[PDB]
DNA sequence: TAATAATAGTTTTTAGTTTATTAG
DNA sequence: AATAAACTAAAAACTATTATTATG
């Protein structure tokens, strides 16, 4: 029955009009491919159903979604496509929401009609137009996701035709400049990479509307012959330029020609995606140079200020090309220069781009100030520049003592005695200065911290961490303390005293928080994936360790890529990870080979060998001393046991000592 | 055969229980009902789903409709959820947390059974849907009524009654006596599977199945599983023949069947063991005629059953078997079949008594037509005591002892009584589950009803004894 | 990963037999996604295995009708195991024995763990045949 | 040189094996 | 001073699947 109804609706649909309740009456009775002959009964006559929405109440669409078939998906997809222009908003978001989680998938097919539905949301639905409750908007949200998401469609045509249908006047206004108001107001938090890239295509492909762009720019030729499209082997490359070639050079080439390979390489590489994007960006200013009223132009600051923030507040890897284009897209203009130096600081330290922020912050000076000047004292004191934070700290806002002679101590590098001044007073409010800003307060602490980093005090790394820092939030921390800023700053040493503490529990409290939110996961993974390495390699679950080592070489290999090396120190720093990668990964690979494991022979030659192999500290910044050292140490108590001998230790402890020392 | 009576519990709430309130009779109906079902079938199942609430409890939360206990096997769940409302005052509790008589369309609560009878996912022959009202409670039908007449279609039956046959007259068009609703049927088990049928060697040429299916024959007490006298989980009970001579659980290799007789313990194999059954092979050997006046009757006492075809295995069962039973008018024999209900089995001498259709007025199957089960006996299992039959009849003693039983004439109902283990037992269950006490006595009617009323007949054995000692002490 | 926390949130939902339902619709789901050779599924796969008993013990290892089904899945998904994607068989063949046997203790995906250890002593013989 | 076909299988109610005292 | 056995002792039921031989 069933069968030949499903074979005969589609040969005639008005012969489904007398058996709804025959299949409504079967299809939560229905689960095989009888529940697809149900679909496509249901689709060939949805117009048969004036409510069926009820159905899915009753018929449970969400469990068909649990399925996966691109036919059952697609086709209650194509259903709902039907019925959502008589579908109710609430309902209609209230389907929406099992939706989104079905993009990006293999399927394609599927993927690309649920696109389909969310482009026509986009166009009559969830349209701004509709936007009349937060329903409404949040539907819109949603929807310009995830057609952001489908203009990097691996199907060419899909994401090419979901260009057409942004840079559409609707979706994406005409005017180059409400274009650009509009692309400024539609980034998606993770399309830094290539929204700038994507962005660039849309600028250029409205310049074919430009009635010279497919022209030729030159018209004149110094040396002119024949110019016919040259030839190239490509055996196992698409050409942009045709080449038309001959015996003296053409300069009659379209504008087009050359436009049309630069888009290319532009939305190919980053840096010069970025690179010309502040270079165009900057054209359109003086653009607007022309005779444009200022109260449009700082409107536009504001609300590119506002998407600046919304740009930096969304990003966590912090693309550090687009970060280094908003900022000095920012330095190039007064109404740009008016970021938080809070914000810029961290972008730039979450990047390695602190000196571009640097130049920029400087600038902002040379124009709050006693923020922007506490913020570039933070970077000068990240990357070194201690002689000018020493003029800093004695001119500009420094007045105190207890910071100038922790300068003294950090300088001299002696730690011990700047983390005494600063606990000792960092919890008492009242200065010279009266009340020091926030900002120096956490630096204090900071600096406690980074002293009780810098020494083997993990112990008293932890008791700074908990109660030393000022009285602004209970000692321990998790993902209930990511929300104070100078907790998400002390979340590496976090995780540095934590694991040293075992090496020598919240930090398991806050592992669990960090996988509760794929943020925290990645982030760390980013930033202190080898720590998790370490850790789980002395939490004995290995396996996790081993996931962990791997991950975080691809995080290092990925950020040092996109890290730029320019910044020499920066790139130095990133290149400072390599010891503990190199450790927990050829542990882990070596391991297989148990034998000498306990005996002492991995011990009488190899207990010396803990103390080899130590640099000088103006090469390798003592930090990554007691990286090495863990990782050394790590590797020659593990291979020395669990399947000469501890006066030889003893020695390589105090051989250790000594090149602390020096 | 999959396939049974799927009923739910659709109770209007349109204060039509609350006029005693209907309600109160409507949850004894419903409770009497769910106490049968308890003890009859869990294939069935029962759905404690009231509308016309207070509230829109259901699945698609619609208006003025409740759910209590969902399709499910029936268990105390539903017993205890309706007795704590039975009563008047438990009516009132009742309306307090459900609700009273409420507003709602008709096409709702239709639209809300119709996904619980399409949710269940059991092949069910018939769909039954139970109401209650004390008159008729009414756009708001015209859709109820084609709603349905469509679940109808699907096989949804529609059971109401008017507690006022007097006044429903705005549902006579809407629908499509509860004493015996109130536990009248109550515990008879709904199996209907059972052995292939067997092949009737009626010559050497032709076999026919006949179709023996004991699927509602004896019901008794359920399953004592061994539970823990602690946690009531059952236990696996490792047993088998196990060894202490050498320890262990002896092997089918090591282990060989043997006959005591003689005066030897004959040790043969297993396989010769359980070969020896057959004489033949399974099925119905039918050896020829036996005329129905060599029958001892006095040996035809043990657990008998009835002989039917099997109109499935081979086309001629129905069409020989009619012609038989057409036959057997003019025949005072019985088909006289050895019986082997499977392989290695030793067949039985059966006479075939000709038991045809009872056929009524509504052609109730009655005594099915076929043949019914004739103890042929041996000589291994009779109490006989020697015989004496010295005693003849005497015309004093006969008149008297006729005038003293001939007025109670009985027709032998065949299941007017009731087992006492069975219904004894699972009416005491039905007390478990509320709580209580041994409800009940159930008996094989084995006290005598006469010997209290004999004499009020008009007895003559106890008027006219024979001896001054009892006659027949 | 998505695998792991989705396969963790199934497990946590073991009513008992809509538990298993979704369990079972969750690991066919993940059987036509877990198609995959990459060293990093194979690494997660492995690491989940340490979870797959509290999987089989939300399943509560019983045989139990409302989790029979979720047997059936998790042995097709030790089947999609049972070709040598499964590189690391040493950390968890005797605990996956051991806790198979207990599964069988407390049907037809019973055998087909049998059938498993069978692959394993075919492959992971080192380890296996001390137990 | 690649789909449809049968052991694929079950909520097996009787193999007719436990309750029942004058043999000394 | 020993005869007395109704305290249960097992096997088909339409479920349904695979498995065809789907191709040179």
């Amino acid at each position: 029955f069933i069968v030949c109804l499903n074979k005969v609706t589609k040969s005639f649909p008005p012969l489904a009009d007398r058996f709804m309740n025959a299949v409504f009456f079967l299809l939560p009775k229905f689960h095989g491919v009888l529940k697809t002959l149900c679909l496509e009964v249901v689709l060939c006559r949805v117009e048969g159903m004036t409510e069926l929405y009820f159905q899915l109440k009753s018929k449970d669409f969400v469990q068909v979604m649990r399925h996966r078939d691109d036919e059952r998906q697609k086709v209650c997809l194509d259903i709902i496509y039907k019925m959502m222009p008589k579908l109710k908003p609430v309902e209609l978001r209230e389907l929406l929401n099992p939706v989104v989680e079905f993009v990006s998938h293999p399927s394609t097919t599927c993927r690309e009609q649920m696109y389909n539905i969310l482009m026509w949301i986009h166009d009559n639905y969830r349209d701004p137009e509709s936007e009349t409750d937060n329903d409404s908007q949040e539907i819109f949200k949603l929807a310009k996701d995830v057609l952001i998401q489908g203009l990097i469609d691996e199907n060419p045509g899909l994401q090419l035709i979901i260009r057409n249908f942004w840079s559409h006047e609707t979706r994406l206004p005409s005017n180059t400049l409400d274009r650009l108001l509009a692309l400024n107001s539609l980034y998606s938090p993770k399309i830094e990479v290539h929204f700038l890239s994507l962005a660039t295509n849309f600028l250029l492909e409205m310049t074919s509307m430009s009635p010279d762009y497919p022209n030729p720019m030159f018209e004149h030729p110094l040396s002119e012959c024949e110019f016919q499209e040259y030839t190239i082997d490509s055996d196992w490359v698409v050409l942009y330029r045709s080449y038309r070639h001959g015996d003296l050079p053409d300069i009659q080439i379209k504008h087009s020609s050359l436009i049309t390979p630069l888009q290319a390489v532009a939305q190919r590489d980053p840096i010069i995606a970025k690179q010309l994007f502040s270079s165009l960006f900057s054209g359109i200013l003086k653009e607007m140079d022309k005779f444009k009223t200022l109260s449009e132009k700082n409107n536009i600051t504001q609300k590119l200020l506002q998407d600046f923030n919304r740009f930096l507040n969304t990003t966590f890897s912090f693309f550090p090309p687009f970060v280094s284009c908003i900022q000095d897209i920012s330095c190039q203009h007064a109404a740009l220069l008016s970021l938080d130096p809070a914000a810029v600081s961290a972008g730039c330290l979450a990047s390695l781009q602190q000196p571009v922020g640097i130049r920029l912050l400087e600038e902002a000076l040379l124009r709050p100030d006693v923020l922007r000047w506490v913020e570039l004292a933070k970077l000068y004191r990240s990357i070194g520049e201690y002689d000018v934070l020493r003029g800093i700290f004695t001119s500009e806002i420094g007045t105190k003592q207890i910071t100038q002679s922790a300068l003294l101590a950090e300088a001299r590098s002696d730690y011990s005695e700047a983390a005494k001044q600063y606990d000792e007073a960092l919890n008492k409010q009242d200065w010279v200065d009266g009340e020091p800003t926030e900002a120096e307060k956490d630096f204090w602490e900071l600096a406690s911290l980074d002293c009780y980093n810098h020494l083997a005090e993990w112990k008293s790394l932890e008791y700074c961490s908990t109660a030393s820092i000022d009285s602004e939030n209970p000692p321990d921390l998790n993902k209930i303390w990511s929300e104070p800023f100078y907790q998400e700053t002390y979340l590496p040493y976090m995780i540095r005293s934590k694991l040293k503490l075992l090496l020598q529990q919240s930090l398991l409290t806050f592992i669990d928080k960090a996988m509760h939110g794929e943020l925290q996961k990645a982030i760390l993974e980013l930033h202190y994936s080898q720590e998790l390495s370490l850790l789980y390699l002395l939490q004995d679950d290995v396996d996790r360790a081993k996931y962990y080592i791997q991950n975080g070489i691809q995080s290092f290999m990925q950020n040092y890529s996109s890290i730029d090396v320019l910044l020499h120190q920066s790139r130095l720093t990133k290149l400072q990870s390599v010891q503990a990668l190199t450790e927990i990964q050829e542990f882990i690979s070596f391991i297989s080979k148990q034998g000498n494991l306990s005996s002492q022979v991995p011990l009488k030659r190899l207990l010396n060998t803990w103390t080899n192999r130590y640099p000088d500290a103006k090469m390798d910044p003592m930090n990554i001393w007691d990286d090495i050292i863990t990782n050394r140490c790590f590797f020659l108590s593990k291979i020395e046991e669990k399947l000469d001998i501890s006066s030889l230790i003893r020695s390589c402890k105090f051989s250790m000592k000594m090149k602390m020392i020096d | 055969y999959s396939g049974r009576d799927s009923l739910i519990f659709l109770v209007d709430a349109s204060k039509a229980m609350f006029e005693l309130t209907p309600f109160d009779m409507s949850i004894q109906c419903i409770q009497s009902v769910y106490i049968s079902k308890i003890i009859s079938s869990d294939r069935d199942l029962l759905a404690v789903v009231f509308y016309g609430t207070e509230k829109d409890k259901n699945s698609v939360n619609f208006k003025n409709i409740y759910v209590l206990q969902e399709l499910d096997n029936p268990g105390a769940k539903r017993i205890l959820e309706l007795d704590q409302f039975k009563g008047q005052q438990g009516q009132k509790r009742f309306q307090d947390m459900m609700g009273h008589g409420s507003d709602y369309s008709l096409s709702e609560v239709l639209w809300v059974c119709a996904n619980l009878f399409s949710d269940v996912q059991f092949k069910m022959s018939h769909k039954r849907i139970m109401l209650f009202t004390n008159e008729d409670n009414p756009a708001k039908a015209s859709r109820a009524r084609t709603k349905a007449g469509d679940l109808r279609d699907t096989g949804i039956f529609l059971d109401l009654m008017h507690l006022k046959f007097d006044i429903s007259l705005f549902y006579r068009d809407i629908i499509s006596k509860l004493e015996d609703l109130l536990r009248k049927v109550r515990a008879k088990e709904t199996r209907k599977r059972a052995l292939s049928r067997l092949k009737l060697k009626l010559n050497k040429d032709i076999v026919i199945s006949v179709g023996i299916y004991n699927l509602v024959q004896k019901a008794l007490k359920p399953p004592p599983i061994k539970l823990y006298r602690e946690t009531n989980e059952p236990v696996k009970t490792k047993t088998r023949t196990f060894n202490t001579s050498t320890g262990g659980l002896l092997l089918p290799s090591d282990t060989k069947r043997s006959q005591i007789y003689g005066s030897r313990q004959i040790i043969l194999e297993k396989e010769e063991t359980e070969e020896l059954k057959r004489f033949d092979d399974p099925g119905l050997m039918l050896m020829g005629f036996k005329p129905l006046v060599l029958l001892k009757k006095h040996h035809y006492l043990r657990p008998s059953l009835f002989v039917y075809p099997e109109e499935s295995l081979v086309i001629g069962s129905s069409t020989l078997f009619s012609a038989l039973l057409i036959k057997c008018l003019e025949k005072e024999v019985a088909a006289l079949c050895r019986y082997t209900p499977r392989r290695n089995i030793p067949p039985y001498f059966v006479a075939l008594v000709p038991q045809e259709e009872e056929l009524d007025d509504q052609k109730i199957q009655v005594t099915p037509p076929g043949f019914q089960l004739v103890f042929l006996p041996f000589a291994d299992d009779k109490r006989k005591m020697p015989f004496t039959e010295k005693i003849m009849a005497t015309p004093e003693q006969v008149g008297k002892m006729k005038a003293i039983v001939e007025k109670l004439r009985f027709t032998y109902r065949s299941d007017s009584f009731e087992n006492p283990v069975l219904q004894q037992h699972f009416r005491n269950l039905e007390a478990l589950a509320l709580d209580l006490m041994e409800p009940e006595q159930a008996v094989d009617l084995t006290l005598p009803k006469v010997e209290a009323m004999n004499k009020r007949l008009g007895s003559l054995v106890d008027e006219f004894k024979e001896l001054v000692y009892p006659p027949d002490y | 990963c998505s695998l792991l926390r989705l396969q963790e949130t199934l497990s946590a939902a073991d009513g008992a037999a809509l538990a298993g339902h979704q369990l079972i619709r969750g690991l066919g789901q993940e059987c036509v996604l877990s198609s995959s050779p990459a060293v990093l599924a194979l690494q997660t796969s492995l690491v989940f295995s340490r979870d797959f008993g509290l999987l089989v013990f939300v399943r509560k290892s019983l045989n139990s009708i409302e989790f029979r089904e979720c047997r059936e899945e998790i042995l097709k998904f030790l089947c999609i195991f049972l070709e040598k994607m499964g590189q690391k068989i040493a950390p968890y063949s005797v605990e996956i024995k051991n806790t198979c046997t207990s599964v069988y203790t407390k049907k037809i995906p019973a055998l087909d763990l049998l059938i498993k250890l069978l692959q394993t002593f075919r492959s992971s013989r080192l380890m296996d045949e001390f137990k």
